[PDB]
């Protein structure tokens, strides 16, 4: 038994601040929030309105469309063609996406059907894949190189664009198939199996996924864009978050000439229908969009910011009135 | 029938021969008792199964191991502290005969049947059969202020056989005697037995047995034989059974956890039917969701019921109990370190020896307090007097009053005087010195003659050994005023009057007993005159006054004033006896002094016969000192709506006097004794054979003796019917008494045994559903310290009986101001804030999975990273709430003692009901709703759609996690009202730690080491650099936080609480008038309105002195 130490902490006296929510301390934050949210909402809405985007739905589910014949494709190669128009020419880089609707890529039974060890370029995992991708682990007697339900359910559809010029002869449009995936994904997350120089001998003793028409070898002729580093494969493997999603497909680079990248006029879409989604009321779309210097076309954020700013201002006014009436 | 002078022990063979004598159980206890740990282990077992697992095995262990480690560490620290307290408070020793001669030995090395020796002021270790003592006839005086609240000294005597043969250790060592006595029991007044020695049998009696709580005084040494020991002692059998104490909030928390269990079960079942239907409709058509398992939709729903249970397990907290325990430990250590609760004189800091009963200090409804040693210092002094109708003792100088600021009279003129008596009155000194008024000296001569104290002059210092505090005080006052009682013998007294030593000749001593209420003495002066001097209660002396007494009215006024000042009053008288009358009365007295068959009644009648015509002298006032700041504490705790009851084992006069001196009772209060309460209860029972017993506007108090308490509570086959009807009647009577008692301003219980104190506390607890506190010292207060919700022991003294079983132990009654109005109130507020925020932030984190279920086929897919779920409850939202629960204050302590009315906030369960729980749950539900649905709306459209487009599952997860963390760590800041630097540091550092750890997990190196564990590689770097993501996060945080601010401001502005009002005007508060005693209540109309008589003494000492037993 002795005298306790006299210290700020022990004696329950530590230097501190006492923030009483005085009526002159809460109204300012309401008004500041309103005045800073309204202009941001206006700017975002204005930027979103000034973006030219065209979405073409080519699922062919409803009749009287020039792709319904591919809902019962007796012959494997089924070709459709969609005619559309661009009233106002685009400018700058243009992005081409393929989008799927009512496609649950966030299902738990589907998200886990993956082997990140095999996709990392591991000799031990290349054979004897992980047990998580059990339904598509081995085909008959050999491992499946991209095991899992994620790899098998991969977009099997080729899309091409043509411009109807004044000569009545379709003009092809070059589409870049590189630089459409995260740098880390292509350079760190995904890598080919180690050893050798020819991809043929690298995947020795491993078959193709049961659904893939051709093995991992012939995904691309370039030796820097085939294997597990294929960008059309990386883009798909990055599972979406909601039933409806858009995955980047191609980049159309702005021509060095002053002419628009996609001059206004008439265009034809050449789609090789191979991916079936009509069984479960899914839909397939092709989206052409232009680049923004603030993100992209997001009207929701602008409208929400406008509404929240207005509500904050109104709340500030009402709270001021109540404070005056009960002062 | 009921007696007001005896405690009712009744209404509540042993053979003795002389000299013929660490981690596994804590883990098991926490697992079994705490259902949460078993629940988490079951979740682990479920996660083991692969067919149902939806989360990795890391999730439930990584936090659970931390919980186990923290709990084990706290348990080890508590065990160490308890073992310390026990070791460093159990240091007591005594002399024992275990070898050829006496040896020192601790109280634990005592065996029934081993002789021992005790010294002055040495607590008795166990029940003893007194065998010998240094005093003549082997007498021994014992103070039992802790066995019962009696401040006078009792006397014990031993057998004549053991007195004349066991005077030396030589015979004690060879002592060999048999004893056969009753088995151990809880009856402290009687003891029946027999001692066989020297081939002869001798009966025993209570007057030969010293109990454990007794303290030996006025006796150099005392040799005895241990009869009982350990828990068999008569005072240890009066200790109730220790019980496990749980706060009122613990049961609320248990009901809360059960409700969360039910809610989780319902949500899991609903989502299970949802998934079953989805699989039936859309699951089979989806050709990409093929798993090769032939499971029907119903089987899938049943299987995923457990998956959703696992996913939503986090709804029930995993770190709730560790946080609560740390909070309570910190608050208890704050109580220990308190410097205002530190008694410098005895050097006794406060102590919180139980670290689990903290918030309950903020919910007290009743306090039950001992009187002797708790509300008093066991010190009383002679304050004022009245002589010939003149009141002496008030401040004065010289012979006429001049000013209040007067010095202290010097007693240099006296020879025996010392500094014990502090008297500020000069007129008395001049009156005595001059001698112009002989009755002034006669007054003090009476004070120095009528006593029955003893005098010891071993060192020539003239020490006074008094068996009654009142007699000691009066004799000291007389000695300081020149009349010193020097020596006594069988037939003489040798008082020295103003330096002249006159040896009188005592002729008779007329003894004191509770019924007689007075003492007297007949003595012959040296000249030859015979005079009788008496002193006693005013009531019994004003019926025997001679016809002629001019000073009667003036002395009556003086007595009224003394009673008004809360002092113990006695009246003094004398008379002259003629030779013939004296000889006749002496013949009759000697006739009545030999008849031992009915000696008491004959002596009483002889005493009555002589005290007929008495001449008054005046009155004396003795103040019984209270502990400093007792009335102030009582008034403050009364302003906080806390009712103080006094449960004392002391006589009725002392209890009433202290009640008046503590301001508990006043002139307005009407006092009801046992008989009035019994009559009221009988009338109410007859009426019933609700309405208030008294009019609401009145003021009343209760003074109930122990015997009357038993009488009014009825505590003084067809058999089953009789038992049930009797029990029902007893229950009705107890409820009626409780209702009547709780309707009155104050209640005082006197002459009550420890079992009765426990009975009253239990009755209040049961029939009023009130939180009770018990404060006291000694051994008789242990039972009510173990029965009440909170028990406090007054430490600092040599008696450490009540402190052993207490919960909190400080040294003075005053500190109760800070235990309740600062520590308890703050603890309650902090615990309520902690619980509210904790449930809010735990519910706001798990409902995101429920909301997401609608957009993933109800497939139990987590919306967070596999490792965020692990560390959320440990790293990101753990420190700030603990810090707010340890360092939060609404108003300063100096401003919380000044406004006791704040206490009621915790007294009615307002800060956390069972309704605030559902409000917090709704808040969490809305917060999760916003946190999920704003990012969802942002992600449906474009979100930075280019080559580096974070619009996938992982970007969604990191966005929601960031918004959640920011929102929660800003809500915690909104809650806090005491923004210490550490509070802000933790609030702003939890988020920084989250970001750092996230960027660490989303790193190339850790992925390279092992990629299976981490799948979110590179998501943070490529997802938090987009302006749209940050705008989404800011919008979510703003939407989550603005309505809370608006609602808080509106509630404060329209319905402000007491703390709000105090804080708003805190700057202008300067008026603080210290509590002052109500100076004057003098009135006219009644000659006497209360008899303030009070005397503490026991019959028998006059018998000892008249004979040679007490003379050495
Ligand atoms: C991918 O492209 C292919 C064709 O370009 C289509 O998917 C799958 O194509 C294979 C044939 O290459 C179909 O094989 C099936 O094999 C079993 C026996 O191995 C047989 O019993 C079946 O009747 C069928 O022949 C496979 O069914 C087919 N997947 C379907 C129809 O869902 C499709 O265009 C694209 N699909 C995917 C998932 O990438
Ligand atoms: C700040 C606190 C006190 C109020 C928080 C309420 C807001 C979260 C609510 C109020 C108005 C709501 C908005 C009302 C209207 C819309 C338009 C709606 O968009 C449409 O469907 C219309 C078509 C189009 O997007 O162009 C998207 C939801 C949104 C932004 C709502 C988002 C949520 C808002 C901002
Ligand atoms: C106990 C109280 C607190 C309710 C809490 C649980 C609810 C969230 C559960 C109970 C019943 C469940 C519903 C049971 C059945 C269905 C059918 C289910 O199947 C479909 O209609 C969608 C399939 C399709 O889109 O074709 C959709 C979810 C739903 C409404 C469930 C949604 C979640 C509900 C409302
Ligand atoms: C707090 C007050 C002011 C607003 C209370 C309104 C809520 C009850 C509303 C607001 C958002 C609504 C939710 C908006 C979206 C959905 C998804 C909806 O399911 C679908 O639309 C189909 C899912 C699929 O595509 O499979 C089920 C109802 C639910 C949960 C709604 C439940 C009712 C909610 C929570
Ligand atoms: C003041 C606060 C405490 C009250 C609660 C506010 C809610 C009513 C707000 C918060 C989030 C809002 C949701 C935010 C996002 C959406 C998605 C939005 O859908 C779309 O943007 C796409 C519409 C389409 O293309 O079909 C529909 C409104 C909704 C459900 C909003 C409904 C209103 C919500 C639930
Ligand atoms: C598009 O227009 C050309 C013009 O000749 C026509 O041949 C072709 O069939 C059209 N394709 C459609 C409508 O899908
Ligand atoms: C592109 O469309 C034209 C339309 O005539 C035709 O060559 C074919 O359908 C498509 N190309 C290929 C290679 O099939
Ligand atoms: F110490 Be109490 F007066 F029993
Ligand atoms: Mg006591």
């Amino acid at each position: 038994t002795r005298r306790p130490d006299n210290t700020a902490f022990k004696q329950q006296r530590l230097p501190a601040w006492q923030p009483i929510l005085t009526a002159g301390t809460v109204l300012p934050i309401f008004f500041i929030i309103g005045l800073i949210f309204i202009p941001i909402g206006i700017g975002i809405f204005v930027t979103s309105n000034n973006i030219r985007e065209i979405e073409i739905d080519y699922t062919g589910t409803e009749p009287s469309s020039p792709c319904n014949k591919c809902l019962s494709p007796d012959v494997t190669p089924c070709f459709c063609t969609i005619n559309f128009t661009l009233e106002k020419s685009f400018e700058g880089n243009v992005f081409m996406y393929y989008g799927l609707s009512n496609f649950y890529q966030n299902h738990r039974r589907y998200v886990k059907s993956r082997d990140d060890s095999q996709l990392n370029g591991d000799s031990s995992a290349l054979l004897n894949p992980s047990k998580e991708c059990e339904p598509y682990r081995r085909n008959e007697d050999k491992p499946i190189a991209p095991c899992g339900a994620i790899a098998n359910s991969m977009f099997n559809d080729t899309l091409e664009l043509f411009l109807i010029g004044n000569d009545s002869y379709p003009i092809p449009i070059a589409l870049k198939k590189k630089g459409i995936a995260w740098w880390t994904d292509k350079n760190v997350k995904f890598r080919n199996p180690p050893g050798g120089d020819n991809l043929e001998e690298r995947f020795k003793g491993t078959t193709k996924p049961v659904n893939w028409l051709k093995p991992v070898y012939m995904l691309d002729s370039d030796p820097d864009n085939n294997g597990f580093i294929n960008e059309d494969f990386i883009v798909w493997m990055r599972t979406a978050a909601l039933p409806t999603f858009r995955k980047l497909y191609r980049l159309i680079e702005r021509k060095s000439d002053l002419h628009p990248t996609l001059p206004a006029g008439r265009y034809s879409l050449n789609v090789t229908y191979n991916y079936p989604v009509h069984y479960f009321d899914g839909r397939k779309r092709m989206i052409l969009s232009t680049i923004s210097w603030m993100g992209g076309k997001n009207p929701f954020l602008g409208i929400a910011y406008i509404a929240v700013g207005s509500i904050s201002f109104l709340l500030g006014v009402v709270l001021l009135v109540i404070n005056h009436k009960y002062r | 029938q009921p007696n007001d002078e005896v405690v009712p022990y009744s209404d509540d063979t042993w053979q003795v021969k002389a000299n013929d004598r660490t981690f596994i159980p804590m883990n098991l206890f926490e697992q079994f008792k705490r259902a949460a740990n078993l629940y988490f282990l079951a979740l682990l077992i479920l996660q083991a199964v692969p067919q149902i697992s939806t989360l990795a095995w890391y999730t439930t262990l990584v936090p659970l191991l931390v919980v186990l480690g923290v709990t084990a560490i706290k348990d080890l620290v508590d065990d160490v502290a308890r073992h310390k307290m026990d070791k460093e408070i159990n240091n007591r020793t005594c002399e024992v005969i275990k070898d050829g001669r006496f040896k020192v030995a601790k109280w634990k090395e005592i065996q029934v049947g081993d002789v021992i020796r005790l010294k002055k002021n040495d607590f008795v270790p166990a029940d003893i059969l007194l065998l010998s003592s240094s005093e003549p006839n082997s007498l021994c005086y014992v103070e039992t202020a802790e066995l019962d609240g009696e401040t006078n000294l009792k006397f014990k005597m031993s057998l004549e056989i053991t007195d004349q043969y066991l005077q030396r250790e030589d015979t004690l060592a060879t002592f060999d005697g048999f004893i056969e006595c009753e088995e151990p029991n809880n009856r402290l007044d009687k003891f029946t037995g027999t001692l066989f020695w020297r081939n002869t049998s001798f009966p025993l009696d209570a007057d030969k047995i010293l109990l454990r709580g007794c303290v030996i005084r006025n006796t150099d040494f005392c040799h005895g034989l241990v009869i009982f020991a350990g828990a068999d002692t008569k005072i240890m059998k009066n200790s109730g059974k220790t019980r496990f104490k749980r706060t009122k909030i613990d049961y609320l928390m248990n009901y809360m956890v059960y409700t969360i269990f039910v809610v989780l079960i319902l949500l899991s079942a609903g989502l299970a039917i949802g998934h079953a239907y989805w699989e039936a409709q859309v699951g089979n058509s989806s050709w990409y969701l093929y798993d090769g398992e032939d499971d029907t939709p119903s089987y899938r729903g049943f299987l995923i019921f457990w998956g959703y249970i696992i996913v939503l397990n986090t709804m029930v907290p995993i770190s709730l109990y560790v946080s609560v325990e740390v909070i309570r430990l910190g608050q208890s250590h704050f109580i220990n370190w308190d410097l205002q609760m530190y008694y410098a004189e005895k050097d006794t800091p406060a102590k919180a020896r139980t670290t689990t009963l903290n918030e309950q200090l903020g919910q007290i409804h009743y306090i039950f307090s001992d009187k002797t040693g708790t509300l008093t210092q066991n010190i009383m002094t002679f304050k004022k007097c009245c002589i010939n109708g003149q009141i002496y003792g008030d401040h004065r100088d010289a012979s006429q009053h001049n000013h209040n600021k007067i010095e202290q009279v010097d007693f240099s003129w006296n020879t025996y005087a010392d500094g014990k008596l502090a008297f500020y009155d000069h007129y008395l000194i001049e009156q005595i010195q001059s001698g112009k008024e002989p009755e002034v000296r006669q007054f003090f001569f009476l004070l120095a003659v009528c006593h029955t104290v003893m005098v010891d002059r071993t060192d020539g210092q003239l020490n006074y050994q008094a068996a009654s505090p009142d007699e000691g005080a009066l004799v000291n006052a007389a000695r300081n005023f020149g009349f010193a009682f020097l020596a006594r013998t069988q037939n003489t007294i040798t008082i020295s009057e103003l330096g002249t030593e006159r040896t009188y000749n005592v002729l008779a001593i007329l003894d004191f007993n509770s019924d007689r209420k007075r003492m007297s003495i007949i003595v012959r002066t040296p000249e030859g005159n015979i005079k009788l001097y008496c002193k006693g209660a005013d009531t019994v002396i004003y019926e025997r006054l001679h016809r002629m007494n001019p000073t009667k009215q003036e002395t009556q006024d003086a007595l009224d004033i003394f009673a008004n000042e809360t002092l113990r009053t006695l009246c003094l008288c004398y008379k002259e006896i003629e030779e013939k009358e004296f000889t006749e009365w002496n013949k009759k007295f000697m006739a009545a002094s030999v008849a031992s068959t009915n000696r008491d009644e004959a002596l009483d009648k002889v005493y009555e016969e002589i005290e007929k015509d008495l001449i008054l002298l005046g009155a004396t006032a003795i103040e019984d000192k209270l502990q400093d700041g007792v009335p102030e504490t009582i008034s403050k705790l009364a302003k906080a709506d806390i009712k103080i009851w006094v449960l004392t084992g002391d006589k009725k006069e002392t209890a009433e006097n202290i009640g008046f001196a503590c301001e508990l009772l006043t002139e307005d209060t009407t006092i009801c004794y046992g008989e009035d309460i019994n009559s009221l209860l009988h009338a109410r029972m007859e009426n019933q054979r609700q309405e208030s017993f008294f009019p609401p506007g009145g003021n009343r108090a209760l003074i109930i003796t122990g015997s009357w308490l038993n009488e009014i509570l009825l505590e003084k086959r067809m058999r089953t019917q009789s038992k049930r009807r009797l029990e029902a009647k007893k229950e009705q009577r107890q409820k009626n008494f409780v209702d009547l008692a709780c309707e009155c301003s104050a209640v005082i219980c006197c002459r009550v045994t420890p079992k009765q104190k426990a009975m009253v506390v239990d009755l209040v607890k049961r029939y009023k559903k009130a939180i009770t506190l018990a404060i006291g010292d000694g051994a008789n207060d242990v039972n009510m310290i173990k029965t009440a919700h909170i028990g406090v022991g007054i430490s600092g003294q040599e008696g450490m009986q009540a402190v052993m079983s207490s919960d909190y132990s400080f040294a003075q009654f005053r500190y109760l101001q800070r235990l309740l109005l600062v520590h308890g109130r703050w603890s309650y507020i902090r615990m309520c804030k902690f619980l509210r925020y904790f449930f809010y932030k735990n519910f706001a984190f798990t409902l995101v999975h429920f909301w997401y279920s609608f957009f993933n086929g109800y497939s139990a897919q987590t919306a967070y990273e596999d490792w965020f779920i692990t560390l959320y409850n440990v790293l990101y939202t753990s420190l700030p709430v603990l810090l707010m629960g340890l360092l939060d204050q609404d108003v300063s302590d100096k401003l919380s003692l000044r406004f006791p009315g704040l206490y009621i906030v915790g007294q009615r369960d307002l800060l956390f009901n069972y309704k605030r729980f559902f409000v917090s749950l709704l808040h969490g539900v809305l917060t999760s709703m916003i946190l999920f649905f704003i990012p969802l709306g942002a992600y449906l459209q474009t979100v930075g759609q280019d080559g580096e487009a974070p619009s996938d599952y992982q970007s969604f997860a990191v966005t929601i996690a960031s918004a959640l963390v920011i929102t929660v760590n800003f809500q915690i800041g909104l809650d806090t009202s005491y923004w210490t630097f550490v509070n802000a540091f933790s609030i702003f550092g939890s988020i920084a730690l989250y970001f750092g750890i996230m960027f660490d997990f989303h790193s190339a190196g850790i992925h390279v080491l092992f990629p299976s564990a981490f799948q979110f590689t590179g998501t943070a770097s490529n997802a938090l650099r987009q302006p749209y993501i940050w705008l989404t996060i800011i919008l979510t945080v703003a939407v989550c936080l603005l309505p809370v601010v608006a609602i808080r401001f509106l509630s404060m502005t329209i319905w402000p609480s007491e703390s709000d009002k105090i804080q708003k005007h805190r700057k202008r508060l300067k008026a603080e008038e210290q509590w002052q005693r109500r100076q004057q209540v003098f009135r006219r109309g009644v000659s006497t309105r209360r008899s303030a008589y009070a005397f503490s003494h026991q019959r028998g000492y006059a018998d000892l002195i008249s004979s040679g037993r007490s003379i050495r």
